[PDB]
């Protein structure tokens, strides 16, 4: 993956969110 | 577990007819199917492999179609050779076969030639008696064979033995053996075997006093 | 051309271990998977497992607790071996070859072995005449015969006047009786004119116990 | 393209979740005995783009699904559930094989990075054995390069891309789970050679340069997301384990990781969640060559002397295509 919600979580590591497959990765 | 489930499960047919006989499975197997051939007595034979494709050495009136769940054998005329118990398998997995689908000869109604034959005098000195009853060159294959000792019907004291269809004239041979112990032999006078066939006008019956 | 042949010890008491060998001839085992295959009386095929290469046999799942296949590579032959046999494990037992993918059905096949499995002690035919008469003259045909009761194990063969007479023969498939032993008729159709000038036969040889009679029928 | 037949030396009898799925989905074979070789000819190859990865990638999903079943599944609000008994989980050697009327060419050049011309050609009519393992970070139970050490990416100077490892010489991994005495049933630890590890950086990163000049790299941990790919993850016995490596990405003994035996995971088959049961009782342990790594790069800053690397993977088609890269199917004309 759910990329909004990767995304809504990785920005408050200080990061952006992308897919690796269908799981969640910080940038 | 995949299950191979043969229709019919018995097949009755002319030379010179065609026929198709079918082959289902419970689960898919695309095209992972035989047929073999096996007469009585005889090894299996290969026929068709892949669902449609020929062993060498196999005659063009054989062909085979078929994919997935349901698989055909076609003979488009049949010759002598032909009549004989088929089988199916799955090529992979628990390697599995149908129940086979016997192919028999189909020809004219046939009357049984009765024959009955009263145990050896040799044999009764060892304690026990045989009765034989003889049916010889018949068809259809069912018949009704009933015991008469002095006119009373016996139950569960007799064995048959059939014979497979005979390669030329295609009747069948039936013998029935009545068992009983010596004592009980020799107590009784009347013994007959009554015979119902589809080829007789009625009932036949054979018999002889001790 | 390719030919499977079979041999190895077909009777068997109960507890005792099934060991039957296929010889391979015009052919090496090489690059080949090899199986057996059994069909009890009356019954369907079954298999029993297969093997290429010694090191990765494949068997049945109601064996495998049993049977062990194995190869002998020198003499081109391979083995099937079955442990605490029961009455259950009676059938005709095929080998047969596996070619590599995607040849996966068996061809050719040898011409099988006859295993059977039963406490009983082998024992020679008892053979009793079955004499015709003059109710037994059905329209000018006379009919006569061999019973031949109480052998084991099978089989018996039966001809008649040591094969000169063919014509009008029946030998009925044996039946197992109550009593553990197997039982047989064997009958002929004849002329009835020929009854006084024609001598009829039967000859019945049960090798396993070195018994050959020959029962002369005659009329009463 | 077309489908393709796959095979599979699995014992019918042996129930077990690859075993039985393998023995009603393939075949023994082969017809012997080598790869027809080529000489002077010329094929272009583009591990990227190949069909066989796709059909790979679908086939072990359905392997999972019909053996590994989970007790609830959760995707878009929606709720599945079904039986979850405990299964044996150990992983079959398979090769996929071309149908009548294809064949599959074999690039057998030593030193190949998955693009471009091929000098060594040949035609095998089945792969060579692949693992249908699943894991993050680490490749288990791969095949090994021919020479030394070999990396692959559709980019490299595209950070956003995997660059997959191929390590030339084994190391081995051993995880325990010991019968737990008061303690926690899902505390588990692995064990591998320090001594043996601090030398495979030392070929691995020799390599890692060279394409980035002379710049000086450092290893670092993930830097988040799912727990999934922040620790090295995989499947033994039925049971999902989760290794911590930073010790093992902090640039002469024994490296000691920590691990947690998980019930909830987030699929690889599809975007959600899913439970399975809880652990069995009793020691678990599992014994597996580690034969690759998949990594992503730091990348925005300049050539600050370093470009950083830490553990990525996700897309299970990496953990396929590590191995499936050196074939194509063709068709005969
Ligand atoms: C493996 O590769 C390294 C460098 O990448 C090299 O030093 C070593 O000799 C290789 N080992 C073998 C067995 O080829
Ligand atoms: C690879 O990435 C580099 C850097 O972003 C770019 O310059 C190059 O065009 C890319 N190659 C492609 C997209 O084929
Ligand atoms: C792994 O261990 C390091 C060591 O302190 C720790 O900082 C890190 O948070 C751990 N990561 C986990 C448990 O995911
Ligand atoms: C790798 O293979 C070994 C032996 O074949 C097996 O014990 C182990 O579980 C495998 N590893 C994985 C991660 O499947």
């Amino acid at each position: 993956x759910n990329l909004h919600f990767c995304q809504l979580r990785c920005k408050s590591l200080g990061l952006l969110g992308r897919c690796a497959x269908t799981y969640c990765a910080c940038v | 577990d995949i299950q191979m489930t043969q229709s019919p499960s018995f097949v009755s047919a002319s030379v010179g007819d065609r026929v198709t006989i079918t082959c289902r499975a419970s689960q898919g197997i695309s095209s992972y199917l035989a047929w073999y051939q096996q007469k009585p007595g005889k090894a299996p034979k290969l026929v068709i492999y892949a669902a449609s494709t020929l062993q060498s050495g196999v005659p063009s009136r054989f062909s085979g179609s078929g994919s997935g769940t349901e698989f055909t054998l076609t003979i488009s005329s049949l010759q002598p050779e032909d009549f004989a118990t088929y089988y199916c398998q799955h090529l992979i997995g628990l390697r599995s076969f149908g129940q086979g689908t016997k192919l028999e000869i189909k020809r004219t109604v046939a009357a049984p030639s009765v024959f009955i034959f009263p145990p050896s005098d040799e044999q009764l000195k060892s304690g026990t008696a045989s009765v034989v009853c003889l049916l010889n060159n018949f068809y259809p294959r069912e018949a009704k064979v009933q015991w008469k000792v002095d006119n009373a019907l016996q139950s569960g004291n007799s064995q048959e033995s059939v014979t497979e269809q005979d390669s030329k004239d295609s009747t069948y041979s039936l013998s029935s053996t009545l068992t009983l112990s010596k004592a009980d032999y020799e107590k009784h006078k009347v013994y007959a075997c009554e015979v119902t066939h589809q080829g007789l006008s009625s009932p036949v019956t054979k018999s002889f006093n001790r | 051309q390719v030919q499977l042949q079979q041999w190895g010890a077909g009777l068997l008491k109960p507890s005792e271990t099934l060991s039957l060998t296929c010889g391979v001839y015009g052919e090496s085992l090489s690059g080949h998977y090899w199986s057996w295959v059994r069909q009890p009386p009356g019954k369907r095929l079954e298999w029993i497992g297969e093997i290429k290469h010694n090191g990765s046999p494949n068997y049945h799942p109601s064996l495998k607790s049993r049977v062990t296949i194995s190869l002998d590579m020198s003499k081109n032959q391979f083995s099937l071996n079955l442990t605490s046999v029961t009455a259950a494990d009676t059938a005709v037992y095929f080998c047969a070859r596996r070619s590599n993918w995607p040849y996966l059905p068996f061809d050719p096949w040898g011409q099988g072995t006859l295993v059977t499995v039963s406490s009983a002690s082998t024992k020679g035919p008892s053979v009793f005449p079955l004499a015709p008469s003059s109710k037994s003259t059905s329209g000018g045909t006379a009919a006569l015969g061999c019973l031949v009761k109480d052998y084991f194990p099978e089989p018996v063969t039966v001809s008649w006047n040591s094969g000169a007479l063919t014509s009008g023969v029946h030998t009925f498939p044996a039946v197992l009786q109550s009593s553990g032993l197997y039982s047989l008729s064997s009958v002929v159709t004849v002329p009835s004119s020929s009854l006084g000038t024609q001598t009829y036969i039967c000859n019945v040889n049960h090798k396993p116990s070195n018994t050959k009679v020959d029962k002369k029928v005659e009329p009463k | 393209n077309t489908t393709l037949f796959c095979a599979s030396d699995a014992k019918a009898y042996d129930t077990e979740v690859h075993n039985v799925w393998a023995t009603h989905a393939c075949v023994p074979t082969d017809p012997s005995p080598q790869e027809l070789k080529m000489e002077n000819v010329t094929e272009e190859f583009n591990m990227w783009k190949n069909n066989m990865v796709e059909q790979m990638h679908t086939d072990i999903i359905s392997l999972w699904d019909q053996s590994l079943k989970p007790c609830v599944q959760l995707t878009g609000g929606s709720a599945l559930t079904q039986a979850c008994p405990k299964v044996t989980f150990e992983p079959i050697p398979i090769h996929y094989c071309a149908p009548a009327g294809y064949a599959i060419l074999k690039c057998n050049d030593k030193e190949f990075n998955g693009t471009g011309l091929c000098k060594n050609v040949s035609t095998v009519q089945c792969t060579h054995g692949i693992r249908p393992v699943v894991s993050t970070q680490l490749l288990l139970n791969g095949s090994l390069a021919e020479g030394k050490v070999m990396i692959r990416s559709e980019n490299i100077t595209n950070n956003v891309k995997n660059i997959i490892v191929q390590l030339n010489e084994s190391v081995t991994i051993n995880c325990t789970r010991p019968n737990n005495s008061g303690g926690d049933i899902r505390q588990a630890h692995c064990n591998v050679s320090g001594s043996q590890w601090n030398k495979t950086l030392h070929q691995v990163v020799e390599q890692l340069r060279k394409y980035w000049n002379n710049n000086t790299i450092i290893f670092n941990s993930s830097s988040g997301g799912d727990l999934e790919i922040t620790t090295h993850s995989f499947n033994c016995g039925g049971e999902f384990f989760y290794c911590n490596t930073s010790g093992l990405f902090n640039s002469n003994g024994t490296i000691t990781l920590p691990c947690r035996i998980k019930q909830i995971i987030n699929m690889w088959q599809r975007v959600g969640q899913a439970i399975y049961a809880p652990p069995i009782q009793g020691v678990i342990r599992c014994v597996s060559n580690i034969t690759g790594l998949i990594l992503t790069r730091d990348g925005g800053g300049n050539s600050n002397e370093n470009e950083t690397f830490r553990p990525g993977g996700g897309d299970m088609r990496d953990n396929w295509r590590s191995e499936l890269y050196k074939y194509k199917v063709v068709k005969i004309e």
